[PDB]
């Protein structure tokens, strides 16, 4: 069992802590949901904090950087726009779980900030 | 067509010379995703008969001069 | 007595080894057996473990039925080559492989109804992540993940025949490191681009028995680390005595390490034992230091006020380290 | 649903067994796709990784081209056998193999069209460029090299399906020791004595995490040779004391580098 806490929101910058069992889910996904629209997928990080994933739509706009010292997962944005008005959530993985981009392969959910520009 | 590209399949029906190394305790060729063995035939009458091969060769080291 | 006979050849007659059972049809679930023989090896080092089997699956199909037979048809094992089987496969494993004495260890019961019972006897070396961050006091948790290579979700279920008691045979596994805590077992569906897969995982909770480390590494590092503090004892002045002990004292922690290291699994990277280590080597290293500090104040330029506080300090220090270390890694 | 098998029997009369996909056309674009499940092992003694992944091959080939169903009807056992398939072999690997349990982990996918593809589960023991002067500060490209081994460039070429997408399943990689930096996909065009010969490459490079080795190799050494200098501040009188203490320094340094040796 991992509870994943949710924290923060232009360098904006979000953290995701994690408590438990976080070793069995190391990959982490970052996740927004606008208002209407379904879940869409942000990005990824893995366990040793490097070969990252990025969505194309956003490849370049975050970054997300790791502290397994402190357990700690933060997304940086160095830009906004105004369609990014959303729920930010952060997910937890297992390792043989399945694909990134899909939903359902995530076990625990964090409950997710609210940003709007 | 001069130069006949063969299968590596079909080629156990024609002839083979019976090359074997001498000083060889274990050798192999590797199987995967195919055959690594190739054969070509001319019509002048050539055969062409190539694999892929990893010796692990004898050598009898003399190490009285050691290193 | 050749009613049997033929019954089976028209069960086998006209039947397609290509479709599925119920091609057309609703999905055909599998319920999965497993009997674990023995867990032969944990390699911390591999990251990985084997694994002896008795794995059964259990599918009914309608192609496969027959009557007037009041008896389960217990048939020979290479029928299995001219039936349907499903796909199954261990997402995790490195190699695994069926034995084959006498013969192929493989069964096939064909039952009245059309259940049919498929049984095998794997040997499998699958993988198991590690984090050994808090080795010898770690716990690990070792996972088979069962799972359809080719049909999805639309084509097949997976579920575990008898429910939570669909594996057994945990209880009498005896492993020389860990003790098999808790077992689990899970069923799901996996989302890719292709589609939803079934899969089932069967998790093992393993906790490693820290007797051996205790005896191996613990008391004797506490012992030395005791006997370096028996120098503050000693006369100032006795330099061949204090010195001898407190150097050997070091050399014997020395030995401890490269023993243990040349003994126990390679991990490059820091665990708890080494943090133990070499939390000693650094109270022998400054026990000694400790004298030369002694030594050049007084004879350089009744007992002496360094000797004296650390008789108190090093025991004092060397018990909150203790306590830190345990609770922190337990 | 006889219909289907006889599609499939008949898909398979008059289908060349062995000819190439247009032996008078042009070559066969052969896209490739790797799902890597996880590297298994680094041996700074054998100068090879063990790696598993789900190698897929993608290609066009209008001679299979089916009708009936849209579903993309997939096959396996013995007609998927005997169709035609890449050369495709691995040029690194020392030894590989397709696992086998409770079934050979192949399958061979036919879209209507005539579209194939062929997935199958491998573990290689890929050799990987290990340049050890620098260990344990050391930062090593390991790769895994793909390449035709009959077919030229007239008759096959190779690419990644999906660009830097086709390479998935890095993240997934998790080795203890080492840290993956980066990973790259390379398509090239080598030039053997017949001639202009396909490949890709799969690179990545792996940093060894320097922590271990401070901890447990070069701080003894120096902690040791503290306590080597410790002796000049003992008693220039002090025969015994020094020579023990500088000797048996020498001895334990002795001791550490010989049985390190024997751990690394
Ligand atoms: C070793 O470490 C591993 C690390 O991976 C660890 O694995 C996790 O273990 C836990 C159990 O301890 C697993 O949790 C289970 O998952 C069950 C199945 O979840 C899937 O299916 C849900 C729908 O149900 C299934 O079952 C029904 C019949 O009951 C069947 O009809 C369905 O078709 C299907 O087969 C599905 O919902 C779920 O996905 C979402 O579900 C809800 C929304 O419905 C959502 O809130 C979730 O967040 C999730 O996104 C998933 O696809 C699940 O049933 C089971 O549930 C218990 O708790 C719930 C309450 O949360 C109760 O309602 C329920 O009755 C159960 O009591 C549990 O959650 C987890 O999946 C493992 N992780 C992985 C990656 O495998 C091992 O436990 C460790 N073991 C040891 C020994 O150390
Ligand atoms: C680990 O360490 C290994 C060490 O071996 C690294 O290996 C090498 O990676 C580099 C780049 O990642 C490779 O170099 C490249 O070559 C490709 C191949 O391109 C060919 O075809 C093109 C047409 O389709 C053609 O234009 C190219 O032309 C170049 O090369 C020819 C021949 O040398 C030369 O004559 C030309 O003038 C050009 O210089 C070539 O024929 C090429 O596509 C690459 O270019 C990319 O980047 C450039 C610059 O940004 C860009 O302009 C291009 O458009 C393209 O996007 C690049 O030049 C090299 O071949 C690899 N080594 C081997 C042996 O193959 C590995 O990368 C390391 N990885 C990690 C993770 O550390
Ligand atoms: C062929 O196989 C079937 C299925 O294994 C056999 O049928 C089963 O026979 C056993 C007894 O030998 C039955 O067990 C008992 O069932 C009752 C009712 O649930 C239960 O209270 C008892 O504790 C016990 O479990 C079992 O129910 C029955 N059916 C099934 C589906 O298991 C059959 O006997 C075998 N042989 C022949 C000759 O058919
Ligand atoms: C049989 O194989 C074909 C070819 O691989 C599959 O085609 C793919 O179908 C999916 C699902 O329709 C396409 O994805 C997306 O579908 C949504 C919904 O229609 C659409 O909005 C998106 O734009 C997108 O098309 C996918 O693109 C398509 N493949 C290609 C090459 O474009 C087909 O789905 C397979 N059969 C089934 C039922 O999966
Ligand atoms: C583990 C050490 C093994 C050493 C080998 C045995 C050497 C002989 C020591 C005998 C035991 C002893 O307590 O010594 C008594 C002397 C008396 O001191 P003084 O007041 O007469 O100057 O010294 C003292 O009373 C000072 C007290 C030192 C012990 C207290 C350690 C504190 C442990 C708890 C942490 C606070
Ligand atoms: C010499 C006494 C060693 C004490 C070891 C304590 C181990 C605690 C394990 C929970
Ligand atoms: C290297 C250890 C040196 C120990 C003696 C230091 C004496 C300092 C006097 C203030
Ligand atoms: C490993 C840290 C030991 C500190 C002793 C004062
Ligand atoms: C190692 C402790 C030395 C103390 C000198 C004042
Ligand atoms: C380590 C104890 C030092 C005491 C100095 C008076």
């Amino acid at each position: 069992q991992v509870q994943l806490v949710e924290s923060g929101g232009g360098s904006l910058r979000l953290s995701c802590a994690a408590s438990g069992h976080t070793f069995n889910y190391p990959i982490m996904g970052w996740f927004r949901q606008a208002p209407g629209k379904e879940r869409e997928f942000v990005g990824a990080i893995s366990w040793s904090g490097g070969s990252t994933s990025y969505a194309d739509s956003v490849k370049d706009r975050f970054t997300i950087s790791r502290d397994n010292a402190k357990n700690t997962v933060y997304l940086e944005m160095n830009n906004l726009k105004p369609e990014d008005t959303a729920v930010y959530y952060c997910a937890a993985k297992g390792r043989y779980s399945g694909g990134l981009y899909y939903p359902t392969n995530y076990d625990y959910w964090g409950q997710g900030t609210q940003v709007t520009v | 067509i001069k130069v006949l590209r063969l299968n590596s399949n079909m080629v156990g029906k024609i002839w083979i010379p019976d090359t074997f190394f001498r000083n060889s305790k274990k050798a192999d060729a590797h199987w995967i995703t195919t055959p690594n063995r190739m054969l070509r035939i001319w019509n002048d009458g050539r055969v062409l008969y190539t694999l892929r091969l990893t010796i692990d060769a004898e050598c009898q080291l003399q190490l009285h001069n050691f290193p | 007595m050749s009613f049997v006979k033929e019954t089976v050849d028209k069960l086998l007659k006209g039947y397609d080894i290509r479709l599925r059972p119920d091609f057309g049809g609703p999905p055909v679930c599998v319920g999965m057996n497993i009997d674990i023989a023995s867990i032969d090896m944990v390699s911390e080092v591999n990251m990985d473990y084997t694994l002896t089997m008795y794995f059964q699956q259990y599918w009914r199909d309608k192609r496969l039925a027959y009557s007037g037979i009041p008896l389960n048809l217990t048939l020979d094992n290479r029928v299995a080559d001219q039936l349907w089987v499903p796909d199954t496969y261990f997402l995790n494993d490195k190699k695994s492989f069926v034995h084959g004495v006498t013969v192929k260890n493989r069964m096939i019961r064909l039952h009245p109804d059309g259940t049919v019972l498929y049984g095998l006897r794997i040997t499998t070396t699958a993988a198991c992540m590690m984090d050994l961050r808090r080795y010898p006091l770690d716990e690990q948790n070792c996972t088979l993940e069962i799972e359809s290579y080719g049909y999805t979700t639309d084509d097949i279920e997976f579920y575990w025949r008898g429910g939570d008691k669909a594996v057994t045979g945990v209880e009498r596994i005896e492993l020389p490191q860990f003790s098999i805590v808790e077992h689990r077992l899970v069923s799901r569906n996996v989302v890719f681009a292709t589609g939803a897969y079934p899969r089932l995982s069967l998790s093992f909770r393993l906790k490693r028995n820290i007797g051996y480390f205790i005896l191996q590494t613990y008391m004797p590092s506490i012992l030395i680390t005791i006997l370096s503090w028996v120098s503050f004892w000693i006369n100032y002045d006795a330099s061949a005595a204090r010195v001898a002990l407190g150097i050997t004292t070091v050399l014997t922690m020395t030995t401890i390490n490269t023993h243990l290291r040349e003994t126990l699994p390679k991990i490059p990277y820091v665990k708890a034992i080494d943090m133990y280590l070499m939390g000693c080597f650094v109270f022998v290293f400054l026990a000694l230091l400790e004298y030369a500090f002694v030594n050049y104040i007084f004879f350089g330029r009744d007992v002496n006020a360094i000797d004296r506080w650390s008789r108190i300090v090093f025991p004092f220090t060397f018990s909150l380290f203790n306590l830190v270390y345990w609770l922190y890694y337990v």
